[PDB]
C-alpha cells in the first residue's frame, strides 16, 4: 500500500451489514415520522399505536402515571396520553347528523327554511336552537298555537312582504 | 325535497332528505422522542480494521 | 410445606385506564384461596406463570435463574441484584449446582414485601410488581403494576431462585371481575368460578 499508486492497488475500507431476521421483536429500527399537534380540528390521527378521527383537545383525566389510553362503558376509545409531551387529549367524533327540509304549502310558497340537527353550525338569518340550528327562519317573541313541530318546544309558522317565524 | 316525495307538490310539514357530515382536514403522527440512535459512527469511524 | 393466598395476586392485564367501572377479563391469574408453595433453594417448574413473593428483612433474596435445561447448549436468562443495578443477561454461564458465553442480550441499571409476577407470553418476559411495607402471608388485597419488559423469544420451561421466606404460585387461565375506582386503580376483584355466589 503505497499512496502514490493508482486506484487499482489503492486501499480500500470495507463495511459489510448483513441484516439477519429471526422470530424475534426486531428491535433495531429507524425513527418513524412525526408531525406537529393541531387541536380542536377533525383530524385523521395515529397515536404510538392506534389510529382514528376526532376533534383532539385538552383534557382533565389523570391517568396513572403508566396507562396511556382511555375507554368508555362501551369499550371506545376516549383519551390519549401524547408520546412526546405527556399531556392528555381527549377524542370526540366530529359532529354529523340528517337534513330536513321545512316547506309550507308549496300551493303557498316556494320558500323554506333548513334545520340541521344537532350541531352549533359555527364550522359548518342564522339561528342556533335547542334542537339544531335553524337556517331561514325569523325569531319572534310571541307565542302561538303549534303549526309545524320541531322539537323541544319549537313551533315555526308561516307569517307576514311574508316570511318564515320561529 | 320534490325528489325524496316523488312528487311535484308537497303539502306542509317537515321532511327529512339529506345527511350531514364534517370532513377530516387533515393527518397527524406521534411517536416518542427518538433517541438511542445506533453506535454506527463506532464501526464507520473506527480506528484499524 | 403449604400455605393459602387469600386475596393476592390481580395485575392490570392491560394499558387502558377506566374509571369506577366493572371490567371481565379472562387472562392468567392465580386462583383465589390457592395453596403456595412456603419455602426458606432448588430449581422449580414454570408451568405458565409464577407469583414469587417474600417477606424478606436484609435482602437476602438477590435473583433469579431461568431456562430449559439451565445450563449450556440452550440459553438461559439471568437477573441478579449485586448491589449495583439488576444486571440481565440471556449468556449460557455455566450454571452452578449452587449458585449464589456466545450471548445475544444485555441489559445493566419483617417490613417489605416484594411481591412479582413472572410471563413468557409470546416466548418473551413480562415483569409486574408491587413493592409493599407489612409487619405468614398477610391478607389484604393490592395490585401489580407493570415494569419492566424484554423481548428475547427464549424458550422457558424450568427455573430456580438464588439467595427469610418466599412462596410460589401457578397463573392459571380464569376469568374474574376486576373493580376499577374513579382514579382507575384496581380496588377489588371478584374470582368468576370460585363458587356460586361468586359466579
Ligand atoms: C291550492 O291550489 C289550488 C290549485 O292547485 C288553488 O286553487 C288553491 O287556492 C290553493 N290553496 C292554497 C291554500 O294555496
Ligand atoms: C359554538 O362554538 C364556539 C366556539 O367553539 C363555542 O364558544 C360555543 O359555545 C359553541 N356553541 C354552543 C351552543 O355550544
Ligand atoms: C392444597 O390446599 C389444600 C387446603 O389447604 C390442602 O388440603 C391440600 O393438601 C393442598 N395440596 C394439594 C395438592 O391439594
Ligand atoms: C456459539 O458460540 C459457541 C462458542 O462460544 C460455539 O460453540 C457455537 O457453535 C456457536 N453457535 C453457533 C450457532 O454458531
Ligand atoms: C420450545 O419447545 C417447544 C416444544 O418443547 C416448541 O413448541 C417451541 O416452538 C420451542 N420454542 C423455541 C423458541 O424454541
Ligand atoms: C386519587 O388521586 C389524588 C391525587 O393525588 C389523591 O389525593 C387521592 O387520595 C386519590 N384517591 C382518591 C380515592 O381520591
Amino acid at each position: 500500500f503505497q499512496p502514490t499508486n493508482g486506484v487499482g492497488y489503492q486501499p480500500y475500507r470495507v463495511v459489510v451489514l448483513s441484516f439477519e431476521l429471526l422470530h424475534a421483536p426486531a428491535t433495531v429500527c429507524g425513527p418513524k415520522k412525526s408531525t406537529n399537534l393541531v387541536k380542536n380540528k377533525c383530524v385523521n390521527f395515529n397515536f404510538n399505536g392506534l389510529t382514528g378521527t376526532g376533534v383532539l383537545t385538552e383534557s382533565n383525566k389523570k391517568f396513572l402515571p403508566f396507562q396511556q389510553f382511555g375507554r368508555d362503558i362501551a369499550d371506545t376509545t376516549d383519551a390519549v396520553r401524547d408520546p412526546q409531551t405527556l399531556e392528555i387529549l381527549d377524542i370526540t367524533p366530529c359532529s354529523f347528523g340528517g337534513v330536513s327540509v321545512i316547506t309550507p304549502g308549496t300551493n303557498t310558497s316556494n320558500q323554506v327554511a333548513v334545520l340541521y340537527q344537532d350541531v352549533n353550525c359555527t364550522e359548518v338569518n342564522v339561528f342556533q336552537t335547542r334542537a339544531g340550528c335553524l337556517i331561514g327562519a325569523e325569531h319572534v317573541n310571541n307565542s302561538y298555537e303549534c303549526d309545524i313541530p320541531i322539537g323541544a318546544g319549537i313551533c315555526a309558522s308561516y307569517q307576514t312582504s311574508q316570511s318564515i317565524i320561529a | 325535497t320534490k325528489c325524496t316525495l316523488k312528487s311535484f307538490t308537497v303539502e306542509k310539514g317537515i321532511y327529512q332528505t339529506s345527511n350531514f357530515r364534517v370532513q377530516p382536514t387533515e393527518s397527524i403522527v406521534r411517536f416518542p422522542n427518538i433517541t438511542n440512535l445506533c453506535p454506527f459512527g463506532e464501526v464507520f469511524n473506527a480506528t484499524r480494521f | 410445606a403449604y400455605t393459602n393466598s387469600f386475596t393476592r395476586g390481580v395485575y392490570y392485564p392491560d394499558k387502558v385506564f377506566r374509571s369506577s367501572v366493572l371490567h371481565s377479563t379472562q387472562d392468567l391469574f392465580l386462583p383465589f384461596f390457592s395453596n403456595v408453595t412456603w419455602f426458606h433453594n432448588p430449581v422449580l417448574p414454570f408451568n405458565d406463570g409464577v407469583y414469587f413473593a417474600s417477606t424478606e428483612k436484609s435482602n437476602i433474596i438477590r435473583g433469579w435463574i431461568f431456562g430449559t435445561t439451565l445450563d449450556s447448549k440452550t440459553q438461559s436468562l439471568l437477573i441478579v441484584n449485586n448491589a449495583t443495578n439488576v444486571v440481565i443477561k440471556v449468556c449460557e454461564f455455566q450454571f452452578c449446582n449452587d449458585p449464589f458465553n456466545n450471548c445475544t442480550f444485555e441489559y445493566v441499571s419483617f417490613k417489605n414485601l416484594r411481591e412479582f409476577v413472572f410471563k413468557n407470553i409470546d416466548g418473551y418476559f413480562k415483569i409486574y410488581s408491587k413493592h409493599t411495607p407489612i409487619n405468614d402471608l398477610p391478607q389484604g388485597f393490592s395490585a401489580l403494576e407493570p415494569l419492566v419488559d424484554l423481548p428475547i423469544g427464549i424458550n422457558i420451561t424450568r427455573f430456580q431462585t438464588l439467595l427469610a421466606a418466599y412462596y410460589v404460585g401457578y397463573l392459571q387461565p380464569r376469568t374474574f371481575l376486576l373493580k376499577y375506582n374513579e382514579n382507575g386503580t384496581i380496588t377489588d376483584a371478584v374470582d368468576c368460578a370460585l363458587d356460586p355466589l361468586s359466579e
